[PDB]
């Protein structure tokens, strides 16, 4: 149940709530007050998903789907069968996510390490809350949120996108995609670099971080370094999600027309607004 | 049809990949043990991978993993419950004993070398050409602990030569001796360097190095472990 | 507030590093460029030296030719007017030859011929750059991981503008060189093949794209959390495990039940990213050649 070097780290302390009440492990899992909390929220949430399944008349995972209240209900409560279950489950999901993050904070305190991990996770929580809470409340109805279903939630993405024409034209959406793409590029490189140094040509000795920097300078004339690339990966990732939340928070609120039309501000600038020729003239 | 064939065979490929990946990540820490250090009955579904050997550079030998795991040091801890899964309490001083957040690993008592075989980390005074090129120079600043008391003054910066980076600050104590402080655990301010993890009276306890011009991996671990441990154990003063 | 180590507090500089030698032809390395205090707050301050061999110059020349060829056409569509160029920069587009010309190189310049020219340069610029990433690693005696990972990105690229077009029978199926136009092409491609959300390889691809962001967020955050124990020195931690590696592993073990090793996490990383374009290329290759409509296919699975 313990890794060979684990015992010396399992000492008391670090908890944020309940002192030593929940300060223990179950197998490899650390519990803590928030471990108990997420179990509660998760169990309750799964139960309500099952109940929702019977009301729908199907136990098929690819068909189950909990929808939010219809627009008519605005931002108020709704009958379980018509959006109420979705509202409670959403409360549970949020409760489980936040509890999971605080549990990580306790694990950090016991291990004496930084809080960068739970901090980064909060950005994911934020993107989720933007879609099921912030945007809907700003738009006036829970109905704008997405449904909890494997394929139904993809339909929502599709319908929501096309509601504004080709969503590709959302400028914040463009920034976000760039970070997602760049992050994957960077992750592939980091993974490849460290491995090519630790696993050089057969028979040769392990390369050094010096060879890692040399390799990239030879290739593109610059090397960000071992500390910098971990900083970069953290930034590209958090930025991708930050701009994702941003491109949706402005859609349907400050801008509700076709996203492609937004680009007319640039083309209609006084100066070239009339110069004949080109594509727009 | 072709599409169906492609996707089914992809899931099989993916299953083999996860298997490979999980076993590769079992090259350290395994086999699992019971709290008393004996082999646990259930090791999980994945078997240990076949050993691999790394040829370390600069004639430092080889490393083969998985291999004999051993703490190679006494652990001042005792059980707090009659069953598995509970915390183990420090029998002595957790800071001095090196347990909990103050733990250190018994790494080789040699310094890390760069691609040329030279000590990777050296105090700046002994590093030709190196100088502070940006940001406040800490050398000369008084060092304050979490108890807002002055514990010493910075007399130098230990730098990573191949990566041109500051890694430690050498601090001189009231008694004329010095200690190293991890760069990541200090806050350089305009008129002082603040150390939140330790209280002034704990600086003397920071493990000392045997040579004044080099640090070994073993000493780095003891120093960093000790300082990080202050976050939990110094608390009654911070 | 405690130090987070996202930006350096103090910068330190020494003599420009000319790098390792091994079997590298030192004649082909340029000189060290200047030092950037700007970059130094985040990563290394040193710019250069860069290695420019034959393959390097070849790739760089092809690259610019591809870039310029598109540029010439963009100027041509703007009637050589500087104002128009800037105004409609995002709308210009070098479309491929019409369906009529099929897979031939007879199409006139003003109708795809120029597209073929540009594509030729890009094809040379990219593959020669691939050989470069392989040779630069060999000269240093390192594994060929970077070149193999790069091949994965090349796969999706090859499929989009070469493989699929050949199998379809015409260059008209390829992607046009244009900022907004290649976006429109992407939207159309989906509409025309049913809905791409029904393509199982597309969904897997998204899985890995999302996963790459999740993993790098996890990995980057972990290393910074244990940098107070020298965690970023990943190679030495692989050779002689320190408390940074143990704490990193235990954080994840206590959180989700299992963990990785300092070397292992990088194997997870290289694959999570590589699979994005690997499954992606497969999904695109099968579209229009074997499967006309993913919705329909999804109803039968064959
Ligand atoms: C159609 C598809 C066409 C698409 C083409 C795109 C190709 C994409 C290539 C991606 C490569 C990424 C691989 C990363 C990597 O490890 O690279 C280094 C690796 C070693 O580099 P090195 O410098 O020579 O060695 C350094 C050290 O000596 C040694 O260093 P090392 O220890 O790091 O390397 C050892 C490495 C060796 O690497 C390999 O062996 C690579 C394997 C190639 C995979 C190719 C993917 C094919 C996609 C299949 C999907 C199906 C769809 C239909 O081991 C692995 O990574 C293990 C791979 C796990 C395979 C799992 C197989 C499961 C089979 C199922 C069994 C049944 C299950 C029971 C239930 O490179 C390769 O092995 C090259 C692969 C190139 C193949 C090109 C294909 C020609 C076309
Ligand atoms: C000491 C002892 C240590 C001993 C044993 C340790 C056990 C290690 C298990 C390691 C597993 C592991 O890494 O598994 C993964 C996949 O999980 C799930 O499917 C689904 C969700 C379930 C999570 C299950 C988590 C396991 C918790 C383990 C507890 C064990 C401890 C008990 C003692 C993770 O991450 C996967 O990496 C793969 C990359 O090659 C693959 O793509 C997979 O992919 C998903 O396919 C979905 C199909 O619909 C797709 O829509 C989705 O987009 C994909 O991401 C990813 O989830
Ligand atoms: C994957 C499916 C589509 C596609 C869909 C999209 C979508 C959707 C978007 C882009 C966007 C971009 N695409 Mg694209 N793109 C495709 C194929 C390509 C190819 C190629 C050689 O095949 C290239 C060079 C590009 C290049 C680009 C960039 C100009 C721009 C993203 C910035 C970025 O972070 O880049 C990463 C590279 C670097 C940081 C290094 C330089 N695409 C295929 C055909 N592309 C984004 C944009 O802002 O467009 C205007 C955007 O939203
Ligand atoms: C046809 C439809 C439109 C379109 C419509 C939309 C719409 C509509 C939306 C996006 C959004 C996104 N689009 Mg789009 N998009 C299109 C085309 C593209 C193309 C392309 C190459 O063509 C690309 C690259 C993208 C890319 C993207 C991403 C930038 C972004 C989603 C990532 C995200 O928010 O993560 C954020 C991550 C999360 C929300 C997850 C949070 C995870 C939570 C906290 C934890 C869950 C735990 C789980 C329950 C636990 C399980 C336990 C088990 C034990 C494992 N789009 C087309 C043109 N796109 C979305 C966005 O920006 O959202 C903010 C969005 O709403
Ligand atoms: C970000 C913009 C859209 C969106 C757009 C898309 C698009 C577009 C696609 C998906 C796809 C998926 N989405 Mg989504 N998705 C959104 C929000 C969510 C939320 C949430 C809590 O907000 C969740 C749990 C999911 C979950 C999922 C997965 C079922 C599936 C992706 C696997 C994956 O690799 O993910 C990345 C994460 C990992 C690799 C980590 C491991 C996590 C595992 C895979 C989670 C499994 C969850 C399980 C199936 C659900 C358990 C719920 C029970 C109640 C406990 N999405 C928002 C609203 N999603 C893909 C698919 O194939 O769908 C059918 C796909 O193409
Ligand atoms: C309306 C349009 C459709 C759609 C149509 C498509 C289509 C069509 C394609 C994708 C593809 C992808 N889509 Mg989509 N997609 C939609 C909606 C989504 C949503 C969402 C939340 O709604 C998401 C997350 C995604 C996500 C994704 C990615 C997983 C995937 C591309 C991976 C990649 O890295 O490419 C970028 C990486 C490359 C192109 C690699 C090649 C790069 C080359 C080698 C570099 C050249 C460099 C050049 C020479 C140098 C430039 C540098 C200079 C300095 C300038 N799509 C909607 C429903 N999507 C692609 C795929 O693989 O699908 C299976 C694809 O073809
Ligand atoms: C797992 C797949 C992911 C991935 C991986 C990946 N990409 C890679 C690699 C890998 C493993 C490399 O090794 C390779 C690399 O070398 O990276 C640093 C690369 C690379 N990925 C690149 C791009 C890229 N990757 C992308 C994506 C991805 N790459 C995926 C997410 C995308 C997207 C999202 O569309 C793009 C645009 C390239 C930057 C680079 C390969 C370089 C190349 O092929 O170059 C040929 C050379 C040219 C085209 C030169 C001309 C450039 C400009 C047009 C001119 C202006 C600049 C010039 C310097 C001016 C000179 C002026 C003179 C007066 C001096
Ligand atoms: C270098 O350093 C590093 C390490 O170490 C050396 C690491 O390991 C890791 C991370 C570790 C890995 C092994 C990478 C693996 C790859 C992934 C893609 C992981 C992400 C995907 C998953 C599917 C993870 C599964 C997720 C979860 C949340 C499983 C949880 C399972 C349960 C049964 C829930 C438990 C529930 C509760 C409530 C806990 C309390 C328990 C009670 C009984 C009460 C990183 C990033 C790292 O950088
Ligand atoms: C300031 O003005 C000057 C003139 C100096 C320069 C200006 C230049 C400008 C403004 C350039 C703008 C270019 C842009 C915006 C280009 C954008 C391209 C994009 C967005 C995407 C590219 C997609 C292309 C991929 C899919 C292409 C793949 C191509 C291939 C796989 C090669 C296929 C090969 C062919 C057809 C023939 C070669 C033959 C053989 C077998 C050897
Ligand atoms: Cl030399
Ligand atoms: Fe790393």
């Amino acid at each position: 149940a313990l890794l060979s070097f684990e015992r010396k780290y399992r000492v008391p302390g670090g908890t944020l709530v309940g002192g030593n009440l929940f300060d223990f492990w179950v197998g490899p899992f650390y519990v803590g007050f928030f471990g108990v909390a997420t179990f509660f929220f998760a169990a309750l949430g799964i139960i309500l998903i099952a109940w929702s399944a019977v009301l729908q008349g199907t136990w098929n995972p690819q068909l189950i789907s909990v929808y939010p209240p219809a627009l008519e209900y605005g931002l108020g409560g709704a009958p379980l069968a018509k959006g109420g279950l979705w509202q409670i489950i959403t409360i549970c999901a949020t409760g489980a996510f936040v509890s999971w993050a605080l549990r990580e904070v306790e694990i950090c305190r016991k291990l004496g390490i930084g809080y960068h991990i739970p901090f980064a996770f909060a950005f994911a929580i934020l993107a989720y809350l933007t879609l099921v809470l912030f945007r809907p409340v700003m738009m006036g109805a829970w109905g704008y949120a997405f449904p909890y279903g494997i394929w139904t939630h993809l339909d929502w993405v599709s319908n929501t996108g096309y509601t504004y024409g080709n969503f590709h034209y959302n400028p914040a959406h463009m920034i976000a995609i760039s970070f997602f793409f760049t992050n994957a590029l960077a992750l592939a490189l980091h993974g490849a670099l460290v491995l090519s140094a630790a696993n050089p040509e057969k028979g040769k000795e392990m390369r050094t971080p010096d060879h890692e920097d040399t390799f990239f300078r030879d290739l593109v004339g610059y090397s960000i370094g071992t500390l910098g690339i971990h900083r970069l990966g953290l930034l590209l990732s958090l930025s991708a999600v930050f701009f994702s939340a941003l491109c949706m928070i402005i859609t349907g609120t400050i801008w509700f027309d076709q996203w492609v039309d937004w680009w007319q501000w640039w083309v209609k600038l006084p100066w070239w607004a009339n110069i004949p020729g080109g594509i727009n003239g | 049809d072709l599409a169906s064939l492609a996707i089914y065979s992809f899931w099989i490929f993916l299953a083999g990949l996860i298997y490979y990946l999980q076993t590769e990540n079992m090259r350290e820490g395994y086999p699992l043990e019971n709290e008393d250090g004996t082999p646990a009955a259930n090791q999980g579904p994945f078997p240990l991978p076949k050993p691999k050997t790394f040829i370390l550079p600069h004639g430092r030998g080889t490393l083969t993993v998985p291999g004999p795991e051993s703490e190679d040091r006494p652990i001042a801890l005792a059980r707090t419950a009659v069953s598995e899964g509970f915390p183990h309490a420090p029998t002595g001083d957790p800071m001095k004993d090196g347990v909990g957040p103050a733990s250190w690993v018994a790494r080789r008592d040699l310094p890390e070398l760069d691609g040329h075989g030279h000590n990777k980390i050296k105090p700046m005074k002994a590093a030709a050409g190196f100088h502070v090129s940006a940001g406040k120079n800490p050398i000369g600043l008084p060092v304050r602990g979490c108890d807002l008391e002055i514990a010493g003054k910075v007399v130098d910066i230990w730098v990573d030569i191949p990566e041109q980076m500051a890694r430690f600050l050498e601090v001189e104590l009231k008694d004329g001796s010095t200690r190293l402080l991890p760069m990541q655990m200090v806050k350089v301010q305009s008129n002082r360097v603040h150390v939140n993890a330790l209280s002034s009276d704990l600086f003397a306890g920071i493990p000392t190095i045997k040579s004044p011009t080099e640090v070994t991996l073993l000493e780095e671990d003891k120093i960093c472990g000790y300082v990080a441990g202050g976050l939990m154990y110094a608390a009654p003063k911070r | 507030a405690e130090y987070q180590n996202i930006f350096s507090q103090v910068q330190v500089r020494g003599p420009a590093d000319l790098g390792m030698t091994e079997d590298v032809n030192l004649a082909n390395r340029s000189g060290v460029g200047p030092f950037s205090t700007l970059l130094g707050w985040f990563g290394n301050a040193q710019l250069g030296p860069i290695y420019l061999g034959s393959l390097g110059v070849l790739s760089l020349f092809s690259g610019l030719m591809w870039f310029f060829t598109i540029g010439i056409w963009f100027w041509y569509q703007a009637g050589w007017n500087p104002a128009v160029f800037l105004r409609d920069l995002f709308f210009f587009s070098l479309e491929p030859p019409a369906p009529e010309y099929g897979l031939s190189f007879a199409a006139p310049l003003k109708e795809g011929g120029l597209w073929l020219i540009a594509s030729f340069f890009m094809f040379v610029a990219v593959w020669s750059w691939w050989g470069r990433t392989y040779l630069r690693a060999q000269a240093l005696g390192m594994g060929k991981h970077t070149a193999w990972a790069f091949l994965s990105a090349i796969w999706l690229w090859m499929v989009l503008g070469f493989i699929r077009p050949i199998l379809m029978g015409s260059w008209s199926e390829a992607v046009p060189y244009g900022i907004f136009s290649h976006l429109d092409w992407t939207n159309n491609f989906s509409l025309v093949h049913g809905n791409l959300f029904y393509n199982p390889f597309h969904g897997l691809s998204i899985a890995f794209l999302y996963g790459s962001a999740l993993l790098f967020a996890m990995h980057g955050a972990t290393i910074l959390a244990v940098s107070r124990f020298g965690g970023e020195r990943e190679l030495e931690q692989i050779a002689d495990r320190g408390t940074a590696a143990e704490r990193a592993a235990l954080f994840w073990r206590w959180t989700m039940g299992f963990n990785a090793t300092m070397e292992g996490i990088h194997r997870w990383a290289i694959w999570m990213a590589v699979l994005v374009t690997l499954t992606g290329g497969i999904g695109i290759l099968l579209s229009g050649t074997v499967v006309d409509n993913w919705y329909v296919w999804g109803q039968n699975h064959g």
